[PDB]
């Protein structure tokens, strides 16, 4: 519940 | 590595991104667009130097990727990104850095990638993509 | 537009 | 084979697939959630049959995947879905199948896994899924 707007995110691909 | 987020845009315009035929992925640059407008995104670069420098510009808006690919595997020895190749519906750029290791791709049937985050030390360490419709 | 709300896929992996 | 798509659902509460550890993975079926109420999908069967049953039961809502991985790999000259792992954020949930070929991994970091398609004949031959805040 706040006023950031939110995406989908995929990752991470990588180190940890 | 230094953590990096560009956020969420609009779209992608350009990749700006550098890399060594010898070790990996150093340096990576995103020009995004922003409601009609280049957005141009933080150059976020290795801790050092010796790279070759690829420019992707894109015909946006009719141009867009449909996959990122590559492989992740051990230099010197850290977990990093060795390789990317980026396939739009245009054409195929890449790959660009060592094609070893461990093989990876995100290949979207619907949805845009709009805002890349990661970290970048001597190499690039890791990423996620911002996904929208 | 169409009547039929829409989703982010991502895929496919396998048989290309 | 036989092409399926589930659509998109509110999240996850069950998982049936079916594999031979000689092969790949056969039989693949969901239990969504709609609205808080179970919805059974569903079962993607192979041609063929003889497979090892496997039931995957998550503790929805609290749990949920966070990484699908597997391999795929070429099974009778067709190349198939040859492993699947589902790592929630509780424990995982594989391998099962055979660990050979070329891996693939979708992390999530923020979003759900909503829904299913893909094709199988003899075996899984690929699948993709829907993502969903
Ligand atoms: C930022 C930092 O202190 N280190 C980076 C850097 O690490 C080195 C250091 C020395 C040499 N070398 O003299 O050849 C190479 C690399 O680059 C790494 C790969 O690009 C990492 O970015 C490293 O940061 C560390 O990364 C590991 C990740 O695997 C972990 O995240 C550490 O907390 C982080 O410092
Ligand atoms: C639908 C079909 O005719 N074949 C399926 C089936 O194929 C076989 C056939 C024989 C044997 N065998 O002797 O042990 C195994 C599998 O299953 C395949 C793998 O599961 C494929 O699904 C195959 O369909 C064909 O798949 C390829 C993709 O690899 C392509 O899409 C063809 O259009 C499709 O017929």
């Amino acid at each position: 519940q706040s006023g950031i707007s939110q995406t989908v995110i995929v990752g991470p691909w990588g180190a940890k | 590595g230094k953590a990096f987020d560009d956020g969420a845009f609009t779209g992608i315009r350009e990749i700006n991104l550098s890399y060594n035929k010898e070790t990996a992925i150093g340096d990576f640059q995103v020009v995004y667009d922003l409601n009609g407008s280049p957005y141009v995104g933080q150059n976020h670069k290795s801790f050092i130097t010796g790279f070759t420098p690829v420019k992707i510009s894109l015909d946006f808006p009719s141009e867009y990727i449909m996959e990122v690919s590559g492989y992740t595997g051990n230099v010197s020895g850290y977990v990093v990104v060795r390789s990317l190749t980026f396939k739009t519906n245009k054409k195929t750029y890449g790959p660009y850095g060592v094609t070893s290791g461990t093989p990876f791709n995100l290949p979207i049937e619907n949805g845009l990638i709009v805002g890349f985050k990661g970290s970048i030390g001597y190499w690039l360490d890791y990423f996620s993509m911002y996904l929208s419709l």
